[PDB]
């Protein structure tokens, strides 16, 4: 797994392919 | 939040699954 | 219809745009 | 859900709003 | 909508889904 | 242009939309 | 033959690193 | 236009680049 | 099945993140 | 490889980590 | 082609879009 | 690497062409 920053659309797609089928939440404000 | 946790700081796999449904 | 998994990666890319601060889940399948 | 109406057919960025939180 | 940077391809990304059917310009020398 | 207006500066969907056809 | 909407997305994502300074137009249906 | 020749078929960057300004 | 093409970008970048400093090599047809 | 088997079919990151280096 | 810093997954794309049917190789650590 | 040239500095397309297969 990178092992680098991930931010803003990048975050939401790394939580997209990791999450899969579970979804998930997002939250920026936080 | 995930933000502070993986943007701010560098995160794993494990952590970025912490917020999942 | 299309692959809804490559469909999927647009969609939440244009919900990390649109939603913004109020953040959004992502939920497949109800 | 989102995926149920904006895969199958096109939607604005109006359409995806309706989905946020 | 996103209160943040939107910078290279995210700002042409959010100019193609804002945008539409209506199309759009791009000139990164401005 | 809108890279100074949107990524060197923070804008909003209508600014984004000052630049559609 | 594709979704020519997420079509689109990756087709303005190659304008952006292709051309450029030179800018572009990207208009679906002329 | 770019998405009538580039969506049916594969386009290589020199053929998305006939279509800069 | 689906555009070849499209699902590629989503398939390097998916190699991207999960590879991580491994490092990876992408060849279509082997 | 990884565009044969996960183009067609929906790959997890673990199926796509097997195509890593 | 643009004439700016290409990082992350920006450069994988980039890759993967300029090699085409080529192919190529990537390793962060370098 | 193609980071420290592409990423950390400005590169060509010829440049991010060396690194193809
Ligand atoms: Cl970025
Ligand atoms: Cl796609
Ligand atoms: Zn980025
Ligand atoms: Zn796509």
């Amino acid at each position: 797994f990178v092992n680098q920053h991930l931010c803003g659309s990048h975050l939401v797609e790394a939580l997209y392919l990791v999450c899969g089928e579970r979804g998930f939440f997002y939250t920026p404000k936080a | 939040g995930i933000v502070e946790q993986c943007c701010h700081s560098i995160c794993s796999l494990y952590q970025v699954e912490n917020y999942c449904n």
